[PDB]
RNA sequence: CAGUCGCGUAAGCGGGGCAUAGGAUCACAAGAUACAAAAAGGAAAGAUCUUGGAUUUUUGGAAAAGCUACGCUAGGGAUAA
RNA sequence: CGAAAAUUUAACGGAUCUAAAUAAUAUACCGAAACCUUGUCCAUAUGUAACAUUAGUAAUAAUAUUAAUGUUAUUUGAUGGGGUAGCAGAACGUUGAGUGAAUCUUAGAUUUUUUUUUUAUAACUAAAUAUAGAUGAUAACUCAAGUGAGAAUGGU
RNA sequence: AGACAACACUGACUAGGAUAGCUGGUUUUCUGCGAAACCUAUAAUAGUAGGCAAUUUAAGUAACAUCUUAGUAGGUACAGA
RNA sequence: AUGUAUUAAGGAGAGUAUAACUUAAUUUAUGUUUAUGAUAGAGGUUAUCAACAUAUGAACUCUUAGAGAAAUUACUUAAUAAACGAAGUGAAUUGAAAUAUCUUAUUAACUUCAGGAAAAGAAAUCAAACGAGAUUCUAUGAUUAGUGUGAACGAAAAUAGAGCAGCCUAUUAAAAUAAGUAAAAUGGCUUUAAAGCUGUUUGAAUAUUGUGGGGAACCUUCCUCAAAGGCUAAAUAUAAUACAUGAGUUACAGAGAAAAGUACCGUGAGGGAAAGCUUUGAAAUAGUAGUUUUAUAAGCAGCUCAAGCAAUAAGAAAGCGAGAGCGUACCUUUUGCAUAAUGGGUCACCAAGUUAAUUUUAGAUGCGAGCGAAUUAGAUGUGCAUAGUUAAACCGAUCAUUAAAAUAAUGAAUAGUGUCUAAAGUUAGACCCGAAGCCUGGUGA
């Protein structure tokens, strides 16, 4: 009759209950589908046992070791951001940056340690952008300059990528300069933003230093090379002559 | 409020001593004095205070309110009006009782006689169901109104309403901004990009 | 299949022995690999590949002697008075 | 005949049998919860029709239909039927809770009984005794468990 | 005298903190299907693990069982010296 | 049971108007409102026929001066439990299917010291090239990093919530900035090798004009902080009291205690009950009444067949049953039990796969390359999936081995996420009941 006496979960729903040691002819009667008095009756067994027959993971041993250091890069291929475009929920006029990539939901709602693009879908990709990320595979360089677009890859971390999403740091796809002819101006800069942003962090070690240092990675401290210099910090190109 | 409890083997007052020799008595051997076999023992698997709150998905829990608010609609038992919605008591009867010459006795006893008759002839009270109200905010003629006259209805408000109290009685007579606010409220699954929400077609002939 | 060696006119044969009787991991040690390097540059200690020392002989891999007629508890009565 | 053991005839089961023994044959009969036939119950199917409920879709100022679920009947004159350990499905009952400011009750609600009926761990009919207007009982659906005891040399 | 130290002494009584691969018990009904007591490993043989394999219900089937016809492996009964 | 608020020393002996509490054991006064309250009378024992607020007389003995066989002596305006907190000392049961390292466990316990709380506390801190900014409490981070042969043990940064407070001129009176100190060797503790604690023997330096500590062996640059001097409320712990709430209990329940640490037991430490009300009246058990059968018989007392008896009366036969046959209780445990194998005197009640976190699966259902959560304008709050590959990174719809590479070969590629119902793995008492023993603190000649 009335509504709250007449609503019920679908039948699909509900599933019987098993009530053990209940009777015999509910068919969980007596020993409740142990056995007979076993150590699985009286006790518990330990799950990493096997009767005393060493495992497997003793007899031949662990194998490799976990990488505690790598970086977990947030995967973007250029099938889905073109998916993005054509529905409006990328504007591809303005700079596509680590704020807009993490805002629009193309790459989730988790910030990881980086932003990479990769080429899957490379073939049908022709909308001109001008992205920024922090890695990017070979062919998706060349396929988003193909279409005439600009990439670059600049140096992030996961706390520098949550305060661009947060407003707290301004973006910009250059390092910050060295030397006393340019305090006068970044300076200025500060004062007349009229807020405490933070800066974005720039690279520190030798491996994070030559990635952004080449021109193959499209590296935004790749000005500061020559045409016959080479991105490693260490190793230098030789000279071909017979000398 | 699932505060419920009771006492386990190993909360049960006593010492833990062995009651009777291991062999020699002839009786069944027997442990502590608070076994759940002893009269006074604990037992073991026994209520707790523990949580009995479940999770429901908030676009689950809000198309249940949209689609108890839809069978009140089909059904022709929401009837919303427009705002200041609150008994119309008599003004002689509010200068009386406002001034203090009349006794509770006798403010009491008229608000539950005229609240009885002016539900009968709406045809809203005890005899058709119950009605219910629901207000923005309390309003003291209405929420007195059905204090001492419960059995003709009840008054809520938007806050203190729940999915299940929509459809506890005959009617839901609801005010016009009471409306837009529970139905803007209760559609997560709709707004995720709008649809009409309070829409004018006809306006109030001022 | 790739690599590159032997024998053979050639076809071809060769990843020990006519066949059936020699145990891992861990630790440790010697080579290679260039993976990661706890602020950073190095390093240490780790990781992969190859290899070595074992009555690890209870050989799927404990560093290990007895008595109780004063015996105790939980059990079975594989017959034990 | 060989052929002897300790309670008692003592391994024709017994009475008894000259076949009611033995060997080679023949036929009828009896004979199980097996099989058959006529009904019933249960499980799983396959199509159809009808009834009810719920929710849609059309018609109606001079009712029809769609889907789900429940149910009976019927088509293939459908198939299947012991069970421990164990696995699985479907239900009933007990206590409390929501709908419930609901329904019912001196024209007898409720009464640990007795009785009657119904494929029935359950409810129901009637009878007898007592006397309650709710601090009473209660259908249906749903919610949560201190939820079901011939078995522990169990405990009071 | 392993004697006595207040029911207890091969180390008392009392309070606090255990485990038990061993034993016993495990409560309503209806319905469907339905084993094993074998192998391997184990300081293991009263245990346990992995198999074989019982159950649930989905996707498959040139499925599985039996027979017929033609073929194949292998040396028992028997027979022989 | 939880929450809120308040409070911060507890018990006993004897006596007394038996609701009234201290030898004064029912003291004496004030103010206000008194039925429109608050939440035109009778009545001082035939009493307290008045509540709220504020005052007020009295309040014995012991614990508790000294002594002693506590509640006595003898004197006198003699007087402070438990739990909670910090430090010191520090096990064993248990797990590893044995067992030494390890785990149990910076645990239980004991000892000292202190307060209503205590402790801790405004960086010689963390971070990583950007920055955060005292302590305490809760969750996540985290069955993580890591350690360890193993079993297991186990951070920090950061995030969210509760609170928020800084200072030395500390709101209660303290530093002329810290030398046998930092540190080293060695023996231990803690632990990852650093940092930290420590006995013995030794032993530094003086500020970013780069002196000293730290950033997980170690060195260096840089960053970062400034030890060997101090103060600091709150959120936290425990106990008592009061109140609020309840798919908490309603008398073998709740608590051990509806009159209880009482009766009772023990030399003692210590152990420790039963018992509600005027309602209802189950089963077992006992004595009879009605109907019926029974003194020639070898019944797990049922089942199949069934004469007869049984209703004063029209109608209506439940029950008992002579006689014939069939049938060796139940459970557990076993290859197998009527077994002379285990268990039970009967009946009633109590009495066993439950909860939490975590990790999965099926079904149903919400959203959907997103999901979940959470919020004038903007930001904020775990997580999983969206890409695979390798020991690992680089790399990437491609990746790995091929000591150079190369379709030469081989392997791996495409719907998730939340919720409910149910069954589950893991860790907790973990389905229930049951040892002998081991350790610690006490008691007794
Ligand atoms: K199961
Ligand atoms: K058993
Ligand atoms: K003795
Ligand atoms: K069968
Ligand atoms: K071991
Ligand atoms: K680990
Ligand atoms: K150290
Ligand atoms: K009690
Ligand atoms: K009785
Ligand atoms: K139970
Ligand atoms: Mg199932
Ligand atoms: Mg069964
Ligand atoms: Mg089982
Ligand atoms: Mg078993
Ligand atoms: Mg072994
Ligand atoms: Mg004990
Ligand atoms: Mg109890
Ligand atoms: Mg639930
Ligand atoms: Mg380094
Ligand atoms: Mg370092
Ligand atoms: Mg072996
Ligand atoms: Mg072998
Ligand atoms: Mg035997
Ligand atoms: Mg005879
Ligand atoms: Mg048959
Ligand atoms: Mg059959
Ligand atoms: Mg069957
Ligand atoms: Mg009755
Ligand atoms: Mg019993
Ligand atoms: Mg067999
Ligand atoms: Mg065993
Ligand atoms: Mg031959
Ligand atoms: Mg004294
Ligand atoms: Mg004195
Ligand atoms: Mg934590
Ligand atoms: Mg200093
Ligand atoms: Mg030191
Ligand atoms: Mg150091
Ligand atoms: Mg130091
Ligand atoms: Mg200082
Ligand atoms: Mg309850
Ligand atoms: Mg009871
Ligand atoms: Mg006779
Ligand atoms: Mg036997
Ligand atoms: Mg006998
Ligand atoms: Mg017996
Ligand atoms: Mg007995
Ligand atoms: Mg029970
Ligand atoms: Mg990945």
């Amino acid at each position: 009759a009335s509504i709250l006496a007449s609503l019920s979960d679908n039948r699909g729903a509900y599933h019987k209950r098993i009530r053990k040691g209940r009777g015999p002819s509910s068919g969980y009667g007596k020993t409740a589908g142990r056995g007979t008095k076993g150590q699985k009756a009286h006790g518990h067994v330990k799950p990493w046992f096997q009767g005393g027959q060493t495992p497997l993971i003793v007899s031949h041993g662990r194998k490799g070791f976990v990488n505690q250091f790598a970086a977990d890069m947030s995967e973007l291929n250029l099938e889905k951001l073109q998916e993005w475009i054509e529905a409006g929920r990328i504007d591809p006029t303005k700079p596509i940056t680590p704020k807009e990539i993490i805002k629009s939901g193309i790459i989730g709602s988790s910030i990881k340690d980086g932003i990479k693009l990769l080429g899957r879908g490379k073939e049908s990709f022709k909308i001109p952008v001008t992205i920024t990320v922090s890695r990017a595979s070979a062919s998706a360089i060349e396929a988003i300059e193909a279409a005439g677009g600009k990439i670059v890859t600049r140096f992030y971390t996961k706390e520098s990528l949550k305060r661009l999403v947060e407003g707290k740091s301004l973006h910009t796809d250059k390092p910050l300069p060295v030397g006393k002819e340019h305090v006068e101006e970044i300076l200025a800069q500060a004062r007349s933003l009229k807020k405490k942003y933070y800066r974005l962090p720039d690279p520190t070690s030798r491996w994070d230093i030559e990635y952004y240092r080449d021109p193959a990675h499209r590296g935004y401290l790749s000005h500061q090379l020559a045409p016959g210099e080479s991105p490693s910090l260490y190793f230098k190109v030789p000279t071909g002559g017979e000398k | 409020r699932g505060m419920a409890s009771t006492k386990t083997r190993y909360e049960v007052h006593g010492s833990h001593k062995k009651m009777s020799p291991q062999k020699g008595t002839g009786n069944a051997r027997r442990g502590t004095r608070q076994s759940p076999l002893m009269k006074g023992g604990g037992k073991t698997f026994g209520p707790k205070p523990r949580d009995f709150s479940t999770k429901l998905n908030k676009k689950v829990y809000d198309l249940a309110w949209r689609t108890a608010l839809s069978y009140r609609y089909k059904r022709g038992e929401l009837i919303v009006t427009e705002d200041g919605l609150d008994l119309p008591l008599p003004n002689d009867f509010l200068w009386l009782a406002g001034g203090g010459k009349l006794s509770r006795e006798l403010e009491d006893g008229y608000v539950r006689k005229w609240v009885h008759e002016f539900m009968t002839s709406l045809n809203w009270g005890k005899e058709a169901g119950r009605t219910t109200f629901i207000t923005g905010d309390k309003r003291p003629n209405l929420f007195t109104g059905f204090e001492l006259a419960g059995a003709e209805g009840r008054a809520l408000e938007l806050w203190d309403v729940d999915v299940k109290d929509l459809l506890e009685t005959g009617r839901i007579v609801i005010e016009r901004s009471a409306l837009k606010e529970m139905i803007e409220d209760h559609q997560s699954d709709l707004v995720t990009r709008g649809p009409n929400l309070g829409e004018v077609l006809v306006r109030a002939p001022r």
